């Protein structure tokens, strides 16, 4: 049930912190990398951190954080790329995608685009 | 043989690319990336943000000086081949 | 490219020789020797009493179970190439 | 001056022990691998262990040991092979050579012969 969003950019898993911060880690021992993908519409899912109790949301500036309340920015389009990876685009911002930097830090949505490596996620079972 | 011919090529390519550094027995990081972007670019069509580069430099520098060698050179080929392939399934 | 074509061959040869073990993803020591005595026999014309074999098996089995893999497979090629060459000048 | 006979069979250095035993080791930290090559005739040398004070000798049975006295079995023919290595044949036994086994133990002279790997030694400076 719990899925770990493995990014093909550096090899980091999306880690949601209970404080609201989101980053990427390589260790599979971290219990904050266990996320649950709730579906709202066909192709639209919401990423919620199991051991965080917060939902992934993107701000109108490009920042990525975890909200405690479900907002319109907590919904992302679940798309399958031709490389067998999952691309997540915000429903509020159809021009911004979710991405993780090779440095382990999250990537600004305002700096995302098709063709990048940081935008390629793989939901691995936990 | 197969590996026999591969050796002749690998040995030549090694010296060829190591010549970019200044001599012809070691690589200075940049040459490693050059190898990936020129020889393995047909296989590994990713890189860009430097993902595999971060992992290979962690296993290549066995000496601890940033100096490449024939020993890690071939291991480098293995690393880039398996890492990108197994990137579809991590622990 | 050079390494590109080499990969195609190395990958196939790896699976081919690993097939002697039973599956096609690992070697059982004997296959490693088979590689040296068939693919690298044109370069390394020594072996016989098994000298390089004793050394390669000390670096190949990184897992600690005697199971070969793509990671050590290419490192094996490096080991046999450098060991026999540098055998003319040790420390 | 001191030379370490590096065998191309396993990568072992000829180690002479003060007790009279001879074996091969890989550790260059051993002071018993420092041998001195004393020339008696053009192409005929005697191997003496520096930190052993004993000369290398071969018995009529094929055993290799270290003698405290210079005998006719302590003289070996120093020949340079085509592979840039040094071959040592006993002057007393022109059909036996000096060799080290890949297991670390010495090889019986009665079991030596051209073409082997154990008969290839390289006098490395110490």
């Amino acid at each position: 049930d719990p899925k770990r969003l493995y990014c093909k950019n550096g090899g980091f898993f999306l880690r949601i912190h209970p404080d609201g911060r989101v980053d990427g880690v390589r260790e599979k021992s971290d219990p904050h990398i266990k996320l649950q993908l709730q579906a709202e519409e066909r192709g639209v899912v919401s990423i919620k951190g199991v051991s965080a109790n917060r939902y992934l949301a993107m701000k109108e500036d490009g920042r990525l954080l975890a909200s405690k309340s479900v907002t319109d920015e907590c919904f992302f389009f679940e798309r399958l790329e031709s490389n067998n990876y999952n691309t997540y685009r915000s429903r509020k911002y159809t021009s911004w995608y979710v991405a993780l930097k090779r440095t382990g830090q999250y990537k600004l949505g305002s700096k995302t685009g098709p063709g990048q490596k940081a935008i390629l996620f793989l939901p691995m079972s936990a | 043989s197969e590996l026999e011919k591969a050796m002749v090529a690998l040995i030549d390519v090694f010296h060829q690319y190591s010549g970019r550094e200044g001599d012809k027995h070691k690589l200075k990081k940049s040459e490693l990336k050059e190898l990936i972007n020129n020889e393995l670019s047909h296989f590994l069509e990713e890189i860009k943000e430097q993902e595999v580069v971060d992992k290979v430099m962690e296993t290549l520098d066995n000496d601890g000086d940033g100096e490449c060698d024939f020993q890690e050179f071939m291991a480098f080929v293995a690393m880039v081949t398996t890492a990108c392939h197994e990137f579809f399934e991590h622990e």
